[PDB]
RNA sequence: GGGAGCAAACCGGAUUAGAUACCCGGGUAGUCCACGCCCUAAACGAUGCGCGCUAGGUCUCUGGGUCUCCUGGGGGCCGAAGCU
RNA sequence: AGCCGCGGUAAUACGGAGGGCGCGAGCGUUACCCGGAUUCACUGGGCGUAAAGGGCGUGUAGGCGGCCUGGGGCGUCCCAUGUG
């Protein structure tokens, strides 16, 4: 299935803050922000040098826990951007964003993206007015991502639905806060996205 | 027996150079000399005069080359830094225009013979036919 | 001020009588991404004098390199000891495809993108100044037309 | 001021070395075989003294420090006497692999003389044990030997001095790589690429030497006001 | 056919712990000529065979010329460029 | 235990534990195909010592060939077309 565990480890395997905890990752609790060295008995011993292969891998796991999908597909979403006419690390993301799963936790919908997942699967989810429970799904642009109307008074959609007169969508996006819709303007650019992933880094792991 | 006509001469050329001779002297053909032709073209020689070594006719190519280099080696550059055949004689070498190749990324020249002649790459597809391809310059 | 990867490490063997003595070797790069990169080789009594030291030799093996949009500006091959080094330039999108070492110095000296091969004998070191010497060989859309034709340059342009 | 055919050949500047020693890159130059051992072509020393005046002139004019190199015997004081006149560094003594690839490695042994000089003036040298005051004495000598031209070299030169591009094409391939320019004095023997500003004429002809010198350290001292 | 001298095998003497060897005194094959076989070799520059091109220096055998030197063909050594 | 290898009282290598990495309804092992392997070398190799120049010639099939012009258009190039 899906990776299921203990999730604010990898806040810290990588040594940077992976926001998957979601509203708890911005205090000073999500796991990183007490203790930053990765797991276990030897967490906080002297680190070494890491092989050109380490970094070749670390930089690819990052991005592919960092956005909550296992490997199996991680792979044929980049093969298939490979397979496609234009730069590899810029269309890659591209179709991390057209995955339904991360078109809800950026259209406002949720707390983190294993949870904004569990709207999708569950029969909460419009896309040009009908309902989806597909993560594996590609959004194009001018597609209609709201919510089915039964769900609308449920308070996780709603105090979620608050926040949003705090905060701003991103560019690719418009959100209809009280009509409870939202719109794919375009992809995006790897101007917009600002992860803390090298991506050229993680092509270089699929090259060998 | 002597053999390659023309492999001969990239070879005189070629040693020629690598020594750093003003000039260098090669027994006239009408090969030879419209190979030549392009070679000045394109700016790899100075340019080949007609002249007869002893009552025997010859084509006297003038050499070019890079300008002086410094550090401790300073010997400049052939302009020509490789030259070099491939329709070798028995094992030859006829390409289309899709079959027609580019060299050093565009930096360089391959030499065809085709139905219309002497020819570059550039001056070969820009006519839109091809033949045995023949050396390899930059 | 310049960032430095570092290749390889090796301890050698001298002799002597009443056991062996030794000397560490050390293969160190150098390079501003954008254009530049060295390279050093090393020896010395004690390890990390050895890396230190490499790191010096670097700085004065400097290459200046043609760089254009991250890449290679034509094709190139070079032999030195029997280990054949290959490069070639790549797209945007396809990025540092070469083994171990070519990665270490190519990247350091500014590469996005690049195709690569070793061959033969594949010896780190020779490898090593291989490339160094490939790339002191690059030429460029401007070095050339006026390595050439340039007789009589600023009539032609 | 200036320079004639006439001058030169009195001195022994047509005067070739043999052909048995003898470097064929020096093609271009020469005469003939006068008895088996080259005549160089003074029509061609005219060209290559032109051109390798002005660029001393420059020199002197952007105030360059010129080494002076010449360690064949009949040279040495002459490289001297010519040097001194025109305010000079010389290796006249014996070259050393370093002094150019090296300055540091050697100028941490010039300060070790101008440090002996004072400690000589003052009298604290006496209070040493007397072993150590001839045998520190020894020292001395041997750095004012050895390099009573280099210390007036203070950092690295504009150019340097050969008479003889085959005897310290040490030298010579020092300034090679630290991009130094070269300026020899050369007759036949002598790898003539290797150098930039270079004069054809005798390598050990002290009526050569002699003018060439001389003729240089004018259009140096002219070429500095005096 | 020939057999002086040399000399596997072989006969003795000596050395050595033992000596079927090293050392010594003889010894047939055989090396020698023929005529037919045998057809291998560290048969070795351990570089198959022709032609064209690329600093030279000395040495040496052999040719030709207006022979202080020039120019052909060989055998050697040291060295440019370049190869390794 | 795939390779070099670890174990002869301090085993990061064996068996367990805790901890760790990779994957997930699959994860491993065995068998076969290709890559790696420019280790069959058209692309893309080599023989002085590293595996390798025939022990030397002659010459047949066959492979290959100098300079000047012209006829053929078999090859090779080119365009239209039928097929794939
Ligand atoms: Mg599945
Ligand atoms: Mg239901
Ligand atoms: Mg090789
Ligand atoms: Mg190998
Ligand atoms: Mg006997
Ligand atoms: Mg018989
Ligand atoms: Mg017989
Ligand atoms: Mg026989
Ligand atoms: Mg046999
Ligand atoms: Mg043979
Ligand atoms: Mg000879
Ligand atoms: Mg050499
Ligand atoms: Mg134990
Ligand atoms: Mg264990
Ligand atoms: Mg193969
Ligand atoms: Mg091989
Ligand atoms: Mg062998
Ligand atoms: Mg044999
Ligand atoms: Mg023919
Ligand atoms: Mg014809
Ligand atoms: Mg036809
Ligand atoms: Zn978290």
């Amino acid at each position: 299935g899906r990776y299921i565990g203990p999730v604010c480890r990898l806040c810290r395997r990588e040594g940077v803050k992976l926001y998957l905890k979601g509203e708890r990752c911005y205090s000073p609790k999500c796991a990183m922000e007490r203790r930053p060295y990765p797991p276990g008995q030897h967490g906080q011993k002297r680190a070494r040098r890491p092989s050109d292969y380490a970094v070749r891998l670390r930089e690819k796991q990052k991005l592919r826990r960092i956005y909550g999908i296992s490997e199996r597909q991680f792979r044929n979403l980049f093969e298939e951007a490979s397979k496609k006419k234009g730069v590899t690390g810029s269309v890659f993301l591209g179709l991390l964003e057209s995955r339904l799963d991360n078109v809800v936790y950026r259209l406002g919908f949720a707390v983190s993206r294993r949870q904004a997942r569990q709207l999708v699967r569950h029969g909460h989810i419009t896309v040009n007015g009908r309902r989806v429970d597909l993560p594996s799904y590609r959004v194009r642009p001018g597609d209609e991502i709201a919510v089915a109307e039964k769900s609308r008074n449920l308070e996780l959609i709603r105090q979620n639905l608050e926040a949003m007169k705090g905060r701003k969508v991103g560019p690719w996006l418009s959100l209809d806060v009280e009509g409870m819709k939202g719109k794919f303007l375009r992809l995006p650019d790897r101007e917009d996205l600002a992860l803390p992933v090298n991506e050229q880094l993680v092509i270089e792991f699929y090259s060998r | 027996m002597l053999t390659d006509p023309i492999a001969d001469m990239l070879t005189r050329i070629r040693n020629a150079t690598r020594v750093y001779k003003e000039s260098t002297d090669v027994p006239a053909s009408r090969f030879k000399e419209e190979i030549l032709r392009i070679l000045a073209r394109e700016g790899f020689i100075k340019g080949y005069e007609r002249v007869d070594v002893d009552g025997k006719p010859y084509l006297r190519v003038y050499l070019k080359y890079g300008p002086r280099r410094q550090g401790p080696d300073p010997r400049p550059e052939q302009v020509i830094h490789h030259i070099r055949r491939i329709s070798k004689p028995g094992r030859r070498v006829y390409v289309g225009v899709k079959e027609i190749p580019r060299v050093r990324r565009g930096l360089g020249i391959a030499i065809l013979s085709t139905s219309k002649g002497v020819l570059t790459d550039r001056e070969a597809r820009k006519l839109g036919v091809g033949g045995e391809l023949i050396c390899e310059v930059w | 001020d310049f960032e430095e990867k570092m290749i390889l490490i090796r301890r050698t063997a001298r002799m002597q009588a009443g056991g062996r003595r030794f000397r560490f070797g050390a293969l160190v790069v150098v390079g501003d991404r954008q254009g530049r990169v060295g390279l050093g080789f090393g020896k010395a009594p004690e390890v990390p004098l050895a890396v230190q030291k490499a790191g010096y030799y670097a700085r004065r093996n400097m290459v200046e390199v043609p760089l254009q949009n991250g890449t290679i500006p034509h094709e190139i091959e070079v032999e030195f000891g029997a280990s054949k080094i290959v490069l070639k330039p790549a797209a945007p999108g396809t990025g540092v495809i070469a083994g171990a070492v070519p990665r270490a110095i190519l990247e350091l000296a500014g590469v996005t993108d690049i195709l690569t091969k070793e061959l033969g004998s594949r010896n780190p070191i020779n490898i090593a100044y291989a490339t160094m010497e490939a790339l002191r060989q690059l030429r460029t859309k401007a070095d050339v037309e006026r390595l050439r034709k340039g007789e009589a340059h600023a009539q032609a342009q | 001021v200036e320079i004639t055919v006439k001058e030169l050949l009195e001195a022994g500047v047509h005067f070739g070395h043999e052909r048995k020693r003898w470097n064929p890159k020096f093609a271009r130059y020469i005469y003939a075989e006068r008895n088996g051992i080259h005549i160089i072509d003074l029509q061609k020393t005219m060209e290559e003294l032109e051109r390798t005046f002005r660029f001393i002139e420059d020199l002197a004019m952007r105030g360059g420090t010129i080494l002076f190199v010449g360690t064949k015997k009949q040279a040495q004081d002459i490289v001297r006497m010519e040097a001194e006149r025109a305010g000079m560094p010389y290796v006249n003594q014996r070259w050393l692999g370093g002094m150019l690839t090296n300055f540091k490695t050697i100028s941490q042994r010039v300060h070790r003389l101008e440090e002996l000089e004072a400690l000589f003036a003052s009298p604290e040298i006496e209070e040493r044990p007397k072993k150590e005051q001839v045998r520190l004495k020894h020292e001395l000598e041997r750095l004012q030997k050895y390099l009573s031209g280099f210390r007036l070299l203070k950092r690295l030169p504009d150019a340097i001095f050969v008479v003889d591009p085959t005897k310290e094409a040490i030298a010579v391939r020092e300034a090679r790589k630290l991009f130094i320019p070269v300026i020899a004095l050369a007759d036949t023997d002598s790898d003539p690429d290797l150098v930039d500003y270079i004069i054809p004429g005798n390598d050990d002809a002290i009526r050569s030497i002699q003018l060439i010198l001389s003729r240089a350290v004018d259009l140096i001292i002219q070429a500095r006001g005096g």
